RNA sequence: GAUGGGGAAGCUCCGUUUCAAAGGCCUGAUUUUAUGCAGGCCACCAUCGAAAGGGAAUCCGGUUAAGAUUCCGGAACCUGG
RNA sequence: GCUUGUGACGGCCCGUGAAAAUCCACAGGAAGGAAUAGUUUUCAUGCCAGGUCGUACUGAUAACCGCAGCAGGUCUCCAAG
RNA sequence: UUGACAUUGUGAAGAGACAUAGUUUCUUUACUUAUUCAAUGAAGCGGAGCUGGAAUUCAUUUUCCACGUUCUAGCAUUCAAGGUCCCAUUCGGGGCUGAUCCGGGUU
């Protein structure tokens, strides 16, 4: 009111300079970040073979929480830990006589991707869990396909980070148990059968399944106001 | 024997083209959201000689839509259009000498200028002193819109591309004789290193596929072929008649 | 939640961290000595005939100096060896290739006292 | 000019040492009138609205 | 004619703002303290290339065997602080 | 009158006869500012400073290029009766 | 220059054989991510919606266009004035709105 006054102002074209915006839809991203995205959009654009596309087929988040919650208990020494564990032994054992054996038969978490595999051929390991990530994807495509053949029940797992946070490796490709205590033996048929329900019985299926073939949505609308108008008038 | 003229000009040595009095290239403006959503007006400031060329050119200056500033173009100035007038560019605009429209919007027997070849190449067709372009129709599906130029050849392109309303200033330069050799002199010596001419007929063997002979003649058809090579293609090149052209032109 | 919000359309590289230099060991050991202090400065009299004439009848001292240095060092060089004040220093590069400065005293000082001082006539 | 004192490098009206008063004095009618007959066709284009 | 680059077995050739994450000014925030962050800009993209082009500012008198719009005398002017 | 400088004009052109550094002005109004005393260095006066390299002479029927103190060649300013 | 092979992928109709099930191969004509070409200090794309309204209703909307600028050689910039919510009221300052949503495919 007072000696002020509303001015309004006309951005229609011909007359007052455009405001500031939002123009992040337009930016000229690096052409590392560029490459990075179409990467992702080549990679869906195109027809992918079945051997592929079983991943992004990932377990979801409540059944990998509990299938986290599991291992989570299972991880490998920690450096202090082995120390620790070294003067137990190396003194205890050395004296006391004790045959090597003043430490308790250990229960941990198996891993590095050679290691699993081998476990797997030689069917000891229960429980593997596959990194949905992975960019050589090779290093373990054969995997799914592997443990259907040793009967081995598995889960490609969102996130190789993750698999490392469980493993004190930045990043760790694949995750598995073949041991347990049997205060856990309980929860891991539970734990395994859900995981088998969404993979390895649903596996021969998913080997049927192309994957991708996926248009761009401006020309998804091109196509989906095409098709509404041209049959059902 | 030697490399014949023809094919020294390519390197651009002495060849390449006088360029130090020109005012800028001439182009339209570049097709933005105003221009293609509505009109914009602009105010010709200026209608300037643009050394080395037959039309006037017109400095066009505009307001930039996103900075608070004035933006100014170089038009190819249509006859009639004057310092102070004021110009239109946009889809949605009037249809007067010297706004700037996509062929779209004209109805057939417009005349327009400096029209592209595909929306926003900003400006390419008919530019010289005197031509200019007619819309002869329009197919709303795919929008394209046919037109022909000035040689006599009839085109389609984009209804988006834009034209400018009217025809190129200084028409009728060419009907004034230039008298002299000096007056051929000055107009090459804004342009390129290409005047005068010596005949290649009055060469030597190894300037030319016509040098030599104790009399002066070309001595096998002057008509050469598409599939001929650099150093033979003097003369009548892929010539599908030849002769003094008799009755009229004017294509059917 | 969500993302980012740049109202430019120009993407700029980041203004990153310029850590400074901490080496781990040094550059030369031993810093150089100044290479031209006022003895390296300025290098003899000149006592030309025509050269003892503007130090009689001008107040100036002309002395072969340094090619290295400028009117400044000269000045203060002059100053500092010869307990003098200087008005102002024209220099000029002799034919032989080596720098010649006419050095204008204040007029508090005598120059041609002061030449037979340093000790030449 | 950058020798010289500021009262060299104008005169005093508004654009003083820019344009060139007759300039002004046509500026500043076209400015008042344009502004004015601005007013004219808002008011006369509100009433093509409500009578049409 | 360097540079992210693209050619070429390679000596090197092409490109010069070019399919590049290209850079820096004003002061504020410091009163641990010397300068981190706070804005807001500006996106101009090397550089070399004129002793006849462009260009801040000095004149007279006097003086030397040989310098002088350069020294001496007097009297000015510009640029930075 | 002569040489030169400059002005307002006029003829000419299918020829209409550079660029950049740099300087100023204006539009804008962010801001900062008085009465117990504030604002102002585009007014005057006053203080300090101004580096580096070239500077001699010849420029021609002998100081340059023509084997040379060669009747050749080699860009220009000043101009009395 | 002309052909073949490789770069070379996705539909659909049509021909072509085991000899009238569809693995395969070409003619046509679709698609876009390869490849190609223009553009711009990658600025306003594609989709939906608000409003208006032409439109004619065979239950009610079945749609289509629009959806801030054209007497004048002016002026258009300080995240925008207005409106509204906060800070603990200081000067300063900050959201939201003004300027509608959704997809990050610069066009
Ligand atoms: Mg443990
Ligand atoms: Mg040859
Ligand atoms: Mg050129
Ligand atoms: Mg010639
Ligand atoms: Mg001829
Ligand atoms: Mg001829
Ligand atoms: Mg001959
Ligand atoms: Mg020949
Ligand atoms: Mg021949
Ligand atoms: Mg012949
Ligand atoms: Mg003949
Ligand atoms: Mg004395
Ligand atoms: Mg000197
Ligand atoms: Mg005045
Ligand atoms: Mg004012
Ligand atoms: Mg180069
Ligand atoms: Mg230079
Ligand atoms: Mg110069
Ligand atoms: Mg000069
Ligand atoms: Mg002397
Ligand atoms: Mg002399
Ligand atoms: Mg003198
Ligand atoms: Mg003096
Ligand atoms: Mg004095
Ligand atoms: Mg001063
Ligand atoms: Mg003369
Ligand atoms: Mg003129
Ligand atoms: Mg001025
Ligand atoms: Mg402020
Ligand atoms: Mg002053
Ligand atoms: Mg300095
Ligand atoms: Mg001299
Ligand atoms: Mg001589
Ligand atoms: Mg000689
Ligand atoms: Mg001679
Ligand atoms: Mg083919
Ligand atoms: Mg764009």
């Amino acid at each position: 009111n007072p000696l002020t006054h509303s001015t309004p102002k006309n951005f229609g074209i011909g007359q007052a300079v455009q405001p500031k915006r939002n123009l992040s839809r337009y930016v000229k991203w690096p052409e590392y970040v560029r490459v990075q995205r179409q990467k992702k959009i080549l990679s869906i654009r195109l027809k992918v073979p079945p051997t592929i596309a079983q991943f992004q087929y990932t377990l979801d988040r409540n059944t990998a929480a509990e299938t986290f919650k599991l291992f989570n208990k299972y991880r490998p020494e920690t450096a202090a830990e082995k120390k620790e564990r070294l003067t137990k032994e190396a003194a205890a054992v050395a004296e006391g006589k004790s045959k090597q054996d003043a430490s308790p038969k250990p229960y941990a978490v198996k891993y590095g991707l050679n290691h699993v595999v081998a476990l797997i051929e030689n069917k000891k390991a229960k429980l593997v869990l596959i990194a949905n990530d992975v960019d050589p994807i090779e290093l373990v495509v054969f995997l799914p396909a592997l443990c259907k053949k040793m009967g081995v029940p598995y889960a490609i797992v969102k996130g190789k980070a993750r698999l490392g946070t469980l493993v004190n490796q930045k990043t760790s490709a694949v995750a598995a148990l073949t041991e347990v205590r049997a205060e856990d033996e309980a929860a891991l048929a539970k734990l395994v059968s859900t995981i088998d329900a969404n993979f390895a019985d649903k596996y021969d299926e998913v080997k049927k399944h192309w994957g991708g073939g996926i248009l761009g949505n401006k020309a998804q609308a091109k196509m989906d106001k095409r098709a509404k108008n041209s049959d059902s008038a | 024997g030697r490399v014949i003229r023809n094919q020294r000009k390519g390197a651009g040595s002495i060849f390449t083209s006088h360029t130090r009095l020109r005012q800028g290239a001439a182009k339209l403006r570049t097709l933005d959201y105003a221009e293609r959503h509505g009109y914009i007006r602009g105010i010709v400031k200026q209608i300037v000689h643009d050394s080395g060329r037959g039309a006037p050119l017109a400095k066009v200056v505009f307001r930039d839509p996103y900075k608070y500033r004035l933006r100014e173009e170089i038009f190819i100035a249509n006859e009639g259009v004057h310092t102070g007038q004021f110009i239109y560019a946009g889809k949605k605009a009037s249809l007067n000498v010297g706004n700037v429209l996509p062929l779209g919007s004209v109805p057939e027997g417009t005349i327009v200028s400096n029209v592209e070849e595909k929306p926003g190449d900003r400006g390419a067709l008919a530019r010289a002193s005197g031509n200019y372009v007619i819309i002869i129709g329009h197919n709303p599906d795919e929008n394209k819109t046919r037109v022909r130029l000035p040689s006599g050849a009839k085109k389609v392109i984009s209804s988006d591309a834009r034209g400018v309303i009217g025809v190129i200033a200084g028409g009728g330069r060419v009907d004034k004789p230039l008298l002299k050799a000096g007056r051929a002199f000055h107009k090459y010596r804004l342009k390129r290193n290409s005047w005068p001419k010596t005949r290649g007929v009055a060469m030597n063997p190894v300037d030319h596929p016509h040098g030599g002979g104790n009399h002066q003649h070309i001595g096998k058809a002057s008509t050469i072929s598409r599939g001929a090579v650099s150093g033979q293609k003097a003369g009548l090149i892929a010539a599908r008649r030849t002769g003094l052209l008799r009755g009229s032109q004017k294509t059917q | 939640k969500a993302l980012k919000v740049r109202t430019s359309a120009t993407f700029r590289l980041p203004k990153t961290l310029k850590l400074a230099r901490a080496p781990k060991y040094a550059s030369k050991a031993v810093p150089h000595y100044n290479r031209l202090d006022s003895y390296k400065v300025i290098e003899q009299p000149i006592t030309s005939e025509t050269a003892m004439k503007k130090v009689e009848d001008g107040n100036i001292l002309v002395f072969q100096v340094s090619m290295k240095a400028n009117k400044y060092q000269i000045k203060k060089a002059v100053k500092e060896l010869y307990e003098v004040d200087v008005l102002k220093v024209n220099t000029l590069v002799r034919p032989n290739g080596t720098k010649k400065a006419y050095v204008r005293l204040t007029a508090d000082y005598d120059a041609l006292d002061i030449a037979n001082r340093i000790g030449y006539i | 000019y950058a020798t010289v004192s500021k009262t060299h490098k104008t005169v005093s009206r508004a654009y003083g040492g820019s344009r060139c008063a007759n300039c002004v004095k046509e500026r500043i009618i076209r400015a008042f009138l344009i502004e004015e007959q601005k007013i004219v066709k808002k008011v006369v284009k509100e009433q093509t609205e409500a009578a049409k």
